[PDB]
């Protein structure tokens, strides 16, 4: 006998996506600081 | 009726007179020949503006399709329209006074065949 | 039998098929009919439970009597392949 | 293929809005009943904007080909759109959805 | 005005939305696989072991592999030099790759 | 045999295919007429049912008379080598 | 039997499927006193626990009385090919 | 199959809102209990937003098929609401969920 | 045979595919009339039926006739080994 | 044969594979002419059916001809051992 | 492979858009028929931006390779774009999908 | 052990959103200007 | 014609003149060497503006593609392009005056090739 | 037989490969004329078929002489045990 | 392994970017053809920002191992950047994607 | 199954938040060690937002069942949190992840 | 297995952070070396936020087990970071991935 096994595989990736995201946060936190000061 | 039911009503009775399909949406047995005009309902803000009157914002959306490959023509049938629906619209209880228009074209390669999309928004104040 | 035995085992308390249950029953009992020897005209009393038990196999069959197996989006069965087989051989020890 | 059932097929044909009366009523084309074989029915929760809906999502099958312009079927009292339909040679597999 | 909480909500709570996704495609990879191998392994010799032996496993963070644990179970989906194919797991791989793509699409539009 | 004895069998409760269930029938009488002794003019009605069961068989079969195996989307059927080959046993033990 | 023997066994303790149990004991009970010999009126009550055996493996397949295999919504089943087949070695080991 | 759990189908009939009251009162329908099988049970832990919750995802399996509605079943002393229903030719199965 | 009898059976209304058809049955029968002892100058009215089921094998097997099995993307047949193997042996003990 | 009688069965409507299907009908009948005794001079047109039948599974064999397999871009073939195995049994009975 | 179906290929071939005119005609070079072998006919439903559409994904399989450059295939009376072509040793394989 | 793999990378084109906070930042700006100068 | 496609047609007239091929959109069938421009259609928000015109803002995206191995011809490409479409551009119904321009480059390893694409934005202000 | 006929038959009507096929009809010839008896310095005519035959066997299994089967990402082949082994039989036959 | 096919190897050798100059001019060194084993070829649609191209993904076979350094092959006219390779005992896999 | 490793159960017992002294001092139970069968340990990498840490999930396996409430185990020297618990007939079943 | 690869193991001994001197030294203890069986090496593109880099992601297998705390392993003379360790009875299991 060998152990002839098969193998299927889904996987993803998020760690772009979430750099995107805290990239569009800071810049809206920018415009948040200067609306304080108007 | 709604302002919204009103002007969009008013916008197929233009559109619809061009000799082109006009549809809400393409259904699957549907054959719609190039070019062909999407219209989607108005969106309308409402406010008191008046001791005697409300006002408000409403907003217009028609959306052309065609092939890429004379965009002289599709060019010609944007200029059309907005020539048609501006600067003003009356209708039986509503005018609508047009405040903006927005024109966004893109290059869709969705169906394996380049087509141009046009989007037309018109914003009209209405009274 | 009658048909209210074969019923009763599967369970079956509505009438909807009563016309094919009639129609098995026919077919079983004309099959056991044929196997027995060429004199005897009627079959056996010790025999009668083999026209139910048959009669219950073919009722599952039901959609599946050329198959020798069906499959669908979620369910599937293998059949035996021969109803008889078990009393084939009851059937002739009795005789022999 | 056992082909028991039996299938009802219609085209649901569009109609042309009309701004006039503020209407574009379609009309149904609907045909002959036809021998099928289909799948076993579901009942499957399915979860739309207002709420919970009993969808079914099915295939059906029929020997050789219709002649004729179809869009929806009614079979088992339910009536299904068609989204997809593949044509074998001798055979015709309808992938259909109920509507609701 | 408050946009903040929602790209907040997004950078928290995605990872968890996929996650889901990838779980629900993984268990419905096995049950159809599960249903294939009978539809096309019916030369007459099924036991269904091979049915029995379907698994699969979050074998890592937004990864899940699906494994067929019967031995011969290649040879079935290859064939051998002495059988034609009967394959089972490739076809279930044409579904799944569609409802992958189109669930985490959904998930963004 | 009636068609209309058939007809129940398989539930069916129209007419829409009946063309080829005669058909089927008709073939399942003269394959049967076929096996049995050259001097034998008819099927005799001790053997009746066995026009009928295979007459099912082969609506069951329908699209697939030669295939061992017909997979159709989901669907799928195994098919049992010969229709009358429990009834060989029979029809050969019944004349000899 | 009795039917509690039967009940004892399986686990049951209400009412709702002896309708059912009745029927397989008696079928049971019918094709043991078909296998003995033809002289033999009654099961001898040293076979008595066959009867209770069969009748429990054939409570399991219900709704399974022809078929090699079953599978229904990933419960998956495969029968033995022959009910009695342990005791045919006891039966005519006792009486031959 | 061996059916040796029983069930108890239950139909919890949908009220409509009196504002009178501010009450929607549903009703509980509940019926005979019926011979069925299921899988074994399981205990997952299911993360909602207050917390963790024992959630139980099941199958349950049914001869031949019930003449009137419902909607969830009370079995091992666990009340689950049908999800799916699927409905062979002499058997049904429901698909079936734990509430809470 | 006719046409029009293969046509009835295998349900087909149309025109579309005569032309194949009528090769398929006069293959079929010169086929059968190779079969007979060599003296024999017309195929015995008793075998008219085989034309029939093997045109409908035929029929059924059109794209695959050397193919043992025939797949693609959620369709597939496997097909028995010779067609008239369930009648070489009719047509042996008819004439002997 | 002529060539029109293999073009009309396996559908084909324009000249586009003519060069193709005459070398294959050509090869055909140089091997059944080989497969009977030295003294005859011709295929006895009582077996010009089977060089149409072998003409038509060659072409499906197309691009396969040594090949018990075939796999492209999930289209899958399987072909039977041999041509004219079912012709073996005629034509050796027919000559012996 | 039963190479049994014809099908026409096409290169369409494409301008450099003209400022002065607005255009950017195309042209379609096509070819004679092919013998091919084709799968079976699927009719999708597609839901694109402006609604729904029935698509057709397929491959198409031919002897040897062909000396000149394609772009689409017209079969069936249905026109492809290629979207990928597989060159084995003794035979050519393409993939295709339907234009609308 | 054959390995069939499906891999799904997820992206936003935040660089256009960007330049547009950006340019609405450096439009109110000029508002702060007007007032105070 | 709208604004959109006479300062579009006016873009073309110019870049195309370079030499190096110019697009919208690249099909599959077509070779394409480095450098190139890809030009996109402008978007146009048009509003009243005095009492006998409207006015508005055109906005306007050229692309350039070129492999990373010499950048101070790309940025000479760069430069000839915001060169030549700046300050003003006059058409026959139109005039543009340059309101602001944005260049933004990136590194792409997208194919496999470490090219350079530069994005030029100009926001034309027109009447 | 000449080059152009296996070129002919199977479909190829460039000259890319002719370097090849000449060498494998050049080796078929070798081993036809190897395999009849000892005495005979021609291939008959008879036979000439059996060249081209084998060919288009070899030329299908270009970059596979060795191997039983080849596969590579949904592309396979599997090949048949001897290319000659239909023929073995017929050249026997016609020496015996 | 039939190693039929011949591959030319190559290494891109990454220069320092030189300011006063505005170039980083590269440098290639290419080696003798080593006999390998390649995959069918494959002409994938790929969908860049610009718009589509002819991509090609495959693997290529190579006996023992080579003593230098590479980057990118030259085989059947297609110039690949090596993305994976995998070193086993008596052979050398590579993993190739076409550029552009 | 062999069941040679001995697990002791463990009942954390949830204590109510108390306002005056700002504690929810919760009491674990702990029960006398069962023979059962485990899995070999794993240590993944589990990256939480502080940083890597040692993770092991697991099955563990005893017969038949236990007549009372649990919520972790202690084995090997690890303590896991049970998320789900499986109860076939003659066996019990539970899925284990450590803690921290 | 074939032990035949001979493995060095490290322990990276984290220090703590220095705020007089802002250095966190870490200290490397190192082993000495032990039989192992490893995977052929992959050197496969890894795409990090500056640019490529050849990752290596391998498993690595020992016979029993060592008393002695590990996190790193220097073979074929690649450094790799230990991300799981599966422990058997007979014979341990080491998940590994080049650091870089």
């Amino acid at each position: 006998m060998t152990e002839y096994k098969i193998k299927a595989t889904i996987e993803a990736s998020v760690a772009k996506f979430k750099r995107q995201i805290d990239s569009a946060v800071k810049s809206v936190q920018r415009f948040k600081r200067v609306a304080d000061q108007t | 009726m709604t302002p919204n039911l009103q002007l969009y009503n008013k916008a197929y009775e233009t559109l619809q007179g061009y000799g082109f399909p006009v549809i809400s949406r393409k259904e699957m047995q549907q054959e719609i020949p190039y070019p062909f005009f999407v219209i989607k309902m108005p969106e309308s803000n409402r406010s008191k503006y008046t001791f005697d009157s409300y006002s408000g914002d409403t907003n217009l959306v028609i959306d052309i399709w065609s092939v890429s490959d004379d965009l002289g023509h599709h060019d010609g049938l944007v200029k059309r329209c907005i020539d048609d629906l501006t600067p003003s619209v009356k209708t039986n209880d509503y005018d609508f006074e047009e405040d903006d228009t927005n024109i966004t074209q893109l290059v869709d390669d969705t169906t394996n065949q380049e087509l141009l999309h046009t989007s037309i928004t018109i914003s009209y104040k209405t009274f | 039998t009658t048909l209210a035995d074969v019923k009763k085992r599967i369970g079956l308390k509505d009438e909807k098929q009563d016309e094919q249950l009639e129609e098995i029953i026919k077919s079983c009992e004309s099959q056991l009919l044929s196997m027995l020897p060429i004199e005897v005209e009627q079959i056996p009393e010790r025999f009668s439970y083999m026209i139910k038990e048959v009669a219950v196999k073919r009722y599952n069959r039901i959609g599946a009597e050329g198959m020798t197996s069906e499959a669908v989006d979620g369910r599937s069965n293998a059949y035996e392949l021969n109803d008889f087989k078990e009393y084939e051989a009851i059937i002739d020890n009795y005789f022999n | 293929m056992r082909y028991e059932d039996r299938v009802i097929f219609q085209l649901e044909q569009v109609a042309t809005y009309n701004p006039k009366t503020s209407k574009k009523e379609n009309t149904l084309i609907t045909y002959d009943a036809i021998p099928c074989n289909i799948n076993p029915i579901s009942r499957a929760r399915k979860q739309l904007e207002f709420g919970d809906v009993k969808n079914d999502v099915s295939v059906l099958r029929i020997k050789e080909s219709i002649s004729y312009p179809v869009s929806h079927v009614l079979v088992n009292g339910i009536r299904y759109k068609i989204v997809d339909t593949r044509i074998y040679r001798h055979e015709t597999s309808y992938y259909i959805e109920e509507v609701n | 005005d408050a946009l903040l909480n929602q790209f907040h909500d997004m950078k928290t709570n995605i990872d968890d939305d996929v996650d889901d996704i990838l779980q629900e495609n993984a268990k419905e990879y096995v049950v159809r696989a599960k249903l294939k191998a009978r539809e096309v392994m019916n030369k007459g010799y099924w036991t269904g072991n091979l049915s029995r032996n379907i698994r699969y496993k979050k074998t890592g963070d937004l990864q899940y592999t699906i494994t067929s644990h019967a031995a011969y179970s290649g040879f079935l989906e290859f064939g051998t030099r002495y059988m034609e194919a009967e394959p089972f797991m490739w076809p279930v791989y044409e579904v799944i790759r569609k409802s992958t793509v189109e669930e985490l699409k959904a998930l963004f539009e």
